[PDB]
């Protein structure tokens, strides 16, 4: 699994690869780990593929109640949510969640959930078994306040290195920008950022 | 840690006549879910109106066969060209058993032919070398689906005459070559209804005064 | 007894009308990191025989000099060493057959699964199969590791049984074997985009063929797949 | 240890021209000692008949709990329950135990009273059904009745010709089996009557 | 505990049960009367786990007693069996199961037949002619099945059953320091004090 | 598996069932339990079949030797030593072994030898080994006479192998006879359990618990 | 077991083979994995045969009273969201794989199920012993903008790669078309490649070869009149 | 094997053995002799792992054998017991150790003094005036310690030896069919036929 | 443990960091893991430092007799040697060796032998705990005939990130240049590395 968020200028974009693996079988090539719990903030799953959709499906039922009674909540509200359930169920869970949303006063943010369920507010953030293979790169390469356009070849740079070397990682390259203007989804094809 | 055996599942069936014997097996070749070979000979002529199916683990199974043909090459050279006899040929495959008493060849070793009076002969091994004489020997993976048929059809078991009311046993009449081939080909046809790991083929080997004869049948291929 | 350290994945091949085709990918992979893209796992042995290796790597290097090392015995006092009495597929085979089955016996294996695939000198076709366990088979079509269960499907529609092969030219049958390829690639976690393929044809010889790609694939469909299940945007 | 092999024994049904026939041994044992040569593995609730293979106290559990359900059913629907219902109750009653289940092989058999058509149907010790045509079978020869019922079967067997096919199954299966003989039982069933014939076999 | 017996004649039941108690590597007792009666015409020997054995044994005692105080009224050998039974066969899938093996000899009086039933530690029942549980059966079932008969006298059945317990102390490694005998009939329960 | 040897005044009975089995399954019900080690000697299979079949027929080649070095009849103590010797050596390997070596000669009389494949060597009058050994004892222990006839002898050995037979789970198939006496052992025949059963029923009495 | 689900123009199809079996023993020859949720919401299932039954059946029951309550005909998201929900809470122990697939007032979808809970979506899926074989066939045929009849040869194409080369599937295959403002038309028993020959010889024995020891009438009527 | 006892009087040395042998669940005999002379004046008893007993005790009889003939002399007690013990010594160390417990009783006739000797498998030899292996000791010792004498009697030691055999009867599980009891003295050795 | 080897014009140059640690304890800081089996063929030393060590010393045996009798070795022989006692002994040694040389002919050339035993020649190799952060790195900014110091900074940089983020990397970055002119020895300190 191959997944990051990186805070920009103008927001935030989330990225992650398309492959699910079990053992060294791909049951699915064309997976989508970039989830939604709220309208602008969304995240990033590795892990158990079970244990983190039910996770999601939780934050977004909370989010959406937390909606009706006190209107948007807050990236770090939805990241606190989080980790409470990863936190209270670290015995029974195995969930690495980066979440990643934008707001207007905060602008972009990033919060990453490793095992244990402690929470970590970070620039950018990697997960997964392939992000192993590029803490080097994106620590050379990482600078705040890029563009857009940097920021996406930074994220397919990145997790083009993720996939190269990580046999669980493969198949397209998602992205989900989050800014003020709204929600673009990206999607990058092996013939594309294999050549880079 | 590493394990030297597998199964390579396959079943084999052998019937002793009156003046004939038969030597049959299916053709298929497997490792878990998997087919390896929809045709992989399985029984094997050795020589000396002798043949001979070692079942189980493929590998070992080959590995006896090679040897068993070899020692009957030697017989040859070392008693002036003399016919190995079915029942000298059953003591040497025991001792070529027996020799890997603590690491066995993983097979169930059947071997057919004629006996020195010209009568049908079937011989039945366990892995280590126990073997016996014996008129009827299903063996492999779906033994336990074909023995049961066979101790009902071959030796005519719990059928009695009718009007006695099982006083008066069915007689052990004596069944010919195509009679013999016809309960061999149910007996797989049945057991590749039933067994996953039984189907694709089958072949049978005849042996008779005049020599080895061989034929093929084709079995559910799923 | 070992385990298996730096490892190669599926093995493919099959038989056509006049000879045999083998491929396999040029990875060898270090647990679930791709550690070497440049490996070559189909070897061949003069100009009749390729013999293709998966499992582990250095017992796939040993096994190469093996080969090399028996060309090189062959050739001693032996005037018809290419011609009459050289190396038959038939003959290759079964001298790593004994070495597979021998080492297996020393509970000392080498942890690989062999398809050794070639022409013999009155143009039959030999394509066999043997591993770790000394376990050997045949038939029309032959693959190791993966390939087994996803190639085998695939090239048993174009030569299910002996009397297709006949039927089968070699476009027909190297069109099914790069198909196979790409497959692997779609499935296979411990497979890459570049492969070898080999060609033994009794009348146009041994075309080794490097530095191949999977191309034509489709991935477009993916940008309409959202979430996994109620997810709309 | 393994449950479903302490006490052994069979049970097997087939289908034949208007009729069914279901047939068991009566072996009890406690792994190689031979207990009792007289347990019935087939009971029968109004015109339904069903056989139990297993753990002989669940096999006894399972018959007491089946006459206690099918006595309230007939009070209650004020009629006999019918096979296809029956079959129904039997996959309910061992799924609710999914997770501490009746070790049991369980086969019904019988005729719809309304209809007049034969049916059998058999299942695992969890619950799933084996509705089959031909034949079912259950027991510690298994294997063993699935290669004689493969091979002696045939369809539309009149009921004294099925009686043959179906006792021939059965004794030649449980001769092949350490844990199954010690007698046999097989009833001949019909729309409106039933006949029940003891067996004579070898009692090793 | 280790040995018991149970052989139905002709108009009675014989249960014989050895009397040795036997912890680790001593023998505490040779003289434990290894039953209890249930009611006037039914019997219940035990052996199994200690403890287990005779608190399941006395449970069942006083079900039966409490019965027959309730409706004035003596249960038959087969419904006390088939209690006895529901009760092991419930308490096998409990948390804690006894570990116990019985048999109930008994006179059904309205029946006016003898009875044995042979209940394991699993609740599987079984009517029988003659009967054992643990290694018992594996001496004695071969004696039993030559030499007895249904129409048999109660002395004949005790001749019987003294070939058995002779075989069991030829061939058991275990000494069991003899059985007690006890009788049960249409006049009830007792004791053959000399064995 | 149930064998069983006795002396007595005629000599030595032999006895033994004919079942195989692999777990549940009956791989046999026609399998040789008696080896004729030679024309005086015999020797019991239980437990490893190919063991016994293997080494049994080795003790036969080791006592051929025996005799033609040293012209005469090898004794009974002395065969079963060479066979619990060899399987002493190897002990701990596995081999699984329960024999009786049965035997006449002048010196010694009928003699029988329990040899085990811990090593263990027992003299002794009579013997039974296998999974239904305790139900042939039974029958055994309470008819046995030394002043038995050849016939009656016969006839409790044969009784006894069926009393296992019915019961052990794992014993029947059919019933092998052999009376060992100083000019060598006799054959008396194969007896299918299942006729002899029902035989042995009505002449007898016996078995009123079965329905015939 | 093989099972597929197929996406097309219109809607979408499922197919199962026939085969059911405990360890190397065929125990059913004509079995039938196609499982109703609701009358245009089927799947295929996979794993312990009785799980995938009862979680059919559970989910399918409650699907029926959610729609009585609504007024309106079953989504097959509801079907997916309780049927996750339900093997999550069981930590994997329901061993249920299914495909689900269906019509709806939304459209038709597609979907696959593990027995942990986890969830995919896709235009093509398949689950079981046979998959492995049955994806390869999809993986080589599969186009966008399948027409009806195109996705049940595929489908059915899908499953005989499984019949033919995993032991685990075989004999017959079933389809189930469910098509967009269509009945959903189940297919049993849509291919039969699998009949077995005549056998070379009849097993019916004479009349009076079995023994006998007793005979007797059992009453299965009530007790009687009079 | 089970149960061997030693006991060393005035005059002479009586050991006692059990003649039980047991297979698992059968008693295959009930007159087996756990014993071999050694030489004239020295008798070994032994006790252990099936098979292992005979070997080393017909192994350690024939050395012994061999000496006597090799030097027309028959070794003393103490000097066959520190062969024994070192036997034992160097096989405990083995590949595959013998499993086997011994008493050596003697009688001197140098010094004209009866010897008893316990060897266990390790090769743990110890003189005592009485001994015992495996849980024989457990029984017997207290008896044995309240009421030996160095000056007793060999009639009186059988007495003694009686009450040993009786408590062991009463108190272990095992039956081990009785004891065979042979005597060591000046004279060589006799077996008591009646016991 | 950080280690690498890169072939460049002139010729090839070793590197790896200091650290040796027992668990968590660090053994030794200032740990010498380039280590010289001839004048021109070095090896960097991974796994097992008793392993490596006993190797390496019977490396240097081997290739002193084969000078001794054949003159100078080959980098490419000195390789086989290596994997000759690493596959030999696969089941006893834990050691993943990189072996590097320079001839005159064939200039500067790299080997690496992994835990198996097998061989690879390859353009420049990383290995050791610490390489698995750095493939993404490596990959994107390695070039083939790069000048010495642009080889030295490919190195310095590489290793830096490794010793950044493995807690098994550390200390000093050692280096080794291999070419016609020598043998020269580069250290390089925490305070220079770091700031990176
Ligand atoms: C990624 O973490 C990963 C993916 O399959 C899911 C879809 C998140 N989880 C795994 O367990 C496997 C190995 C992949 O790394
Ligand atoms: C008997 O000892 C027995 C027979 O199968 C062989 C043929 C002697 N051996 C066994 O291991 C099993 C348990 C049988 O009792
Ligand atoms: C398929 O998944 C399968 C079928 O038997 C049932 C009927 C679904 N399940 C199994 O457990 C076995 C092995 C088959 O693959
Ligand atoms: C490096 O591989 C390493 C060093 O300690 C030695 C000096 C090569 N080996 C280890 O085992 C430890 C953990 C270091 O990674
Ligand atoms: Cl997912
Ligand atoms: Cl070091
Ligand atoms: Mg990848
Ligand atoms: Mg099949
Ligand atoms: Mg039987
Ligand atoms: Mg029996
Ligand atoms: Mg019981």
């Amino acid at each position: 699994t191959s997944i990051m968020a990186v805070t920009f200028k103008d927001g935030v974009i989330l990225g992650a690869d398309s492959r699910t693996t079990t053992g060294a079988y791909i049951a699915n090539r064309v997976t989508d780990k970039l989830t939604r719990v709220h309208d602008k903030i969304w995240c990033c799953r590795s892990g158990s593929a079970a244990d983190t959709q039910a996770i999601a499906d939780i934050v977004q039922y909370h989010l959406e109640l937390y909606t009706s009674q006190y209107g948007t909540p807050s990236t770090e509200t939805a990241a606190s949510v989080f980790k409470e359930l990863c936190y209270e169920n670290k015995d029974n869970l195995t969930a690495g969640i980066i979440v990643a949303g934008y707001d207007d006063k905060n602008k972009g943010e990033v919060y990453t959930i490793p095992l244990g369920g402690s929470v970590h507010k970070l620039p950018y953030a990697i997960a997964g078994s392939g992000s192993t293979f590029i803490y080097g790169y994106c620590d050379k390469n990482f600078r705040e306040n890029m563009s857009k356009e940097e920021t996406v070849d930074f994220i397919k740079h990145s997790l083009s290195q993720a996939i190269k070397w990580d046999g669980s990682s493969g198949g397209v390259i998602r992205m989900v920008v989050l800014t003020a203007a709204g929600v673009e989804r990206l999607i990058f094809y092996p013939d594309e950022y294999e050549q880079l | 840690q590493f394990n030297p055996y597998g199964d390579n599942g396959g079943t084999i069936l052998g019937i002793a006549g009156e003046d004939f014997a038969v030597l049959a097996g299916d053709t298929r070749n497997i490792t878990d879910y998997s087919i390896n070979s929809r045709y992989e000979p399985k029984v094997f002529d050795c020589g000396d109106n002798i043949v001979m199916s070692a079942n189980g683990f493929a590998a070992d199974g080959d590995a006896l066969v090679k040897r068993f043909k070899n020692s009957v090459k030697w017989y040859h050279f070392d008693h002036n060209d003399k016919k190995l006899s079915i029942n000298s040929a059953a003591r040497n495959i025991q001792h070529l058993l027996y020799g890997k008493r603590f690491f066995p060849y993983y097979v169930h070793t059947i071997i057919a032919g004629l006996d020195e009076d010209g009568k049908g002969a079937v011989y039945s091994f366990d892995p280590v070398g126990s073997y016996e004489r014996e008129q009827c020997r299903a063996g492999g993976a779906a033994a336990s689906l074909i023995m049961p048929f066979l101790d009902n059809q071959v030796n005519f078991k719990n059928q009695y005459e009718p009007g006695t009311n099982g006083k008066v046993k069915k007689p052990l009449k004596y069944l010919s070559v195509e009679e013999v081939i016809k309960l061999v080909r149910d007996s797989f046809t049945s057991a590749t209804e039933r067994h996953i790991q039984v189907g694709d083929g089958l072949e049978i080997l005849i042996v008779t005064k005049d020599g080895v004869r061989k034929e093929f049948y084709e079995l559910k291929r799923d | 007894t070992q385990q298996p350290i730096v490892t190669g994945t599926s093995v493919i091949s099959m038989k056509y009308d006049n000879g045999v085709i083998i491929a396999a990918d040029n990875l060898g992979s270090y647990g679930s990191l791709l550690r070497f893209n440049g490996v070559e796992r189909l070897i061949p042995v003069g100009d009749n025989t390729v013999v293709g290796i998966s499992g582990d790597i250095s017992d796939m290097q040993h096994i190469e000099r093996l080969l090399k090392d028996l060309v090189t015995e062959n050739a001693y006092d032996n005037p018809l060493a290419d011609a009459e009495e050289a190396l038959e597929p038939s003959y290759i085979f079964e001298y790593l057959a004994t070495v597979m089955y021998q080492r297996r016996s020393k509970m000392n294996p080498l942890w690989n699964a062999i398809i050794v695939a070639g022409v013999q000198s009155n143009g039959d076709q030999f394509l066999r199969y043997v591993n770790l366990l000394g376990v050997t088979y045949s038939s029309p079509t032959l693959a190791t590791g993966f390939g087994a269960h996803m190639a085998n499907p695939l090239l048993r529609k174009v030569v299910d049984r002996e009397s297709d092969i006949p039927k089968t030219t070699v476009q027909v049958a190297e069109e099914a074997i790069v198909n196979a390829m790409r497959v692997l690639y779609y499935r296979d976690a411990r497979s890459s985009r570049n492969f070898s393929l080999a060609i033994i044809d009794k009348n146009t010889g041994l075309t080794f063929k490097k530095n191949l790609q999977v191309e034509n694939m489709k991935w477009d469909f993916a940008k309409d797949i959202k979430g996994y299940g109620t997810q709309k945007i | 240890s393994d449950p479903s092999s302490i006490n052994g024994g069979i049970v097997v049904a087939m289908t034949g021209k208007d009729c069914v026939a279901i047939a068991c041994d009566l072996r009890l044992g406690s792994q190689s000692l031979g207990v009792s040569n007289k347990f019935e593995k087939i009971f029968h609730y109004g015109h339904v008949f069903l056989g139990i293979t297993g753990l002989a106290t669940d096999v006894t559990t399972l018959n007491e709990m089946f006459r206690y359900k099918t006595n309230l059913y007939k009070l209650k629907e004020e009629r006999a329950i019918e096979p296809e219902t029956f079959t129904q109750l039997v996959s309910s009653s061992l799924y609710e135990r999914r997770f501490g289940p009746y070790f049991v092989g369980p086969v019904v058999a019988g005729i719809n009273s309304k209809s007049g058509k034969p049916f059998i149907a058999g299942f695992d010790l969890i619950g799933c059904i084996d509705e089959a045509k031909d034949f079912i079978v259950s027991g510690t020869a298994s294997d063993q009745l699935f290669g004689m019922c493969e091979s002696l079967y045939e369809p539309n067997l009149e009921p004294e010709d099925l009686f043959e096919t179906i006792s021939q199954a059965l004794l030649n299966a449980a001769d092949r089996d350490a844990l199954s003989g010690w007698g046999a039982v097989v009833y001949i069933i019909k729309k409106d009557e039933v006949v029940k014939r003891y067996l004579k076999m070898r009692q090793d | 505990m280790d040995i018991i017996l149970g052989i139905r004649v002709q108009d009675s039941v014989i249960l014989a049960s050895s009397k040795a108690v036997t912890r680790g590597i001593s023998v505490l007792k040779d003289s434990d009367d290894k039953t209890r009666q249930l009611s006037p015409h039914t019997l219940m020997s035990f052996a199994g786990e200690a403890g287990d054995t005779v608190q399941f044994a006395e449970y069942i005692q006083a079900n039966i007693q409490l019965y027959s105080i309730r409706e004035d009224y003596e249960l038959s050998p087969q419904a006390v069996s088939s209690f006895v039974r529901q009760e092991l066969a419930k308490s096998i899938r409990s948390r804690r199961p006894y570990q116990v093996n019985v048999l109930i000899g008994g006179y059904d009086k309205k029946k006016n037949k003898p009875e044995l039933y042979q209940i394991d530690y699993l609740g599987t029942k079984v009517e029988l002619p003659y009967g054992a549980h643990g290694y018992s059966g594996f001496y004695t079932f071969s004696l039993l099945d030559h030499h007895y008969r249904p129409d048999m006298t109660t002395e004949e059945g005790l001749d019987l059953l003294k070939l058995c317990v002779q075989e069991l102390e030829k061939r058991m490694p275990m000494d069991f320091k003899g059985v007690i005998v006890k009788i049960v009939d249409k006049d009830g329960i007792r004791q053959v004090d000399d064995f | 598996t149930t064998t069983l040897a006795f002396r007595f005044q005629g000599g030595i009975i032999v006895a033994v069932d004919s079942r195989a089995t692999a777990g549940n399954w009956v791989a046999s019900q026609t399998v040789k339990k008696v080896i004729e080690i030679n024309p005086f000697l015999l020797g019991t299979m239980a437990g490893g079949a190919a063991d016994f079949q293997f080494w049994e027929t080795w003790l036969g080649s080791q006592c051929r030797l025996h005799e033609l070095r040293e012209k005469e009849r090898i004794s009974v103590a002395a065969a079963s030593k060479i066979l619990s010797n060899l399987v002493y050596q190897y002990k701990g390997a596995g081999l699984s072994m329960g024999t009786m070596i049965c035997g006449y000669t002048r010196k010694e009389g009928p003699t029988i030898y329990y040899v085990d494949s811990d090593g263990t060597r027992l003299k002794g009058d009579i013997f039974c080994v296998g999974s239904g050994q305790t139900f042939a004892y039974g029958v055994l222990d309470s008819n046995y006479k030394w002043d038995l006839s050849v016939e009656d002898a016969l006839y409790l050995g044969k009784r006894s192998i069926l009393a296992a037979a019915h019961r052990d789970a794992y014993s029947g198939g059919s019933v092998n006879l052999y009376h060992v006496t100083e000019d060598g052992w006799i054959y008396h025949g194969n007896h299918d359990v299942g006729e002899l059963f029902w035989k042995v029923k009505e002449e007898e009495g016996s078995f009123n618990n079965v329905i015939g | 077991t093989t099972i597929v689900g197929v996406k097309f123009n219109n809607g979408v199809v499922i197919a199962a083979d026939t085969r059911s079996t405990q360890g190397p023993i065929v125990a059913d020859k004509n079995c039938a994995k196609l499982h109703r949720i609701s009358p245009k919401i089927w799947c295929a299932g996979a794993g312990t045969a009785a799980d995938t039954e009862a979680v059919t059946q559970l989910i399918g029951s409650n699907i029926e009273l959610h729609s009585l309550y609504t007024s309106r005909e079953p989504r097959v998201v509801s079907a997916l969201q309780m049927l996750k929900q339900h093997l999550f809470k069981y930590q994997g122990h329901i061993g249920a794989y299914l495909i689900v697939a269906g019509v709806d007032p939304t459209g038709s979808h597609l979907f696959s199920i593990h027995a942990h809970g986890s969830t995919d979506v896709g235009y093509y899926l398949s689950l079981g012993s046979g998959s492995l074989a049955a994806m390869a066939v999809l993986e080589s045929h599969w186009k966008q903008d399948l027409t009806k009849e195109e996705a049940i040869k595929l489908a059915s194409d899908a499953i005989q790669a499984g019949i033919w080369n995993d032991l685990g599937s075989g004999s017959n295959v079933d389809v189930c078309v469910m098509e967009i403002g269509k009945d959903a038309e189940y297919l049993r028993n849509y291919l039969t490649p699998n009949v077995r020959e005549e056998k070379q010889k009849s097993y019916k024995f004479p009349r009076g070869t079995t023994a006998v020891l007793k005979e007797s009438i059992v009453n299965i009527c009530d007790i009687q009149e009079e």
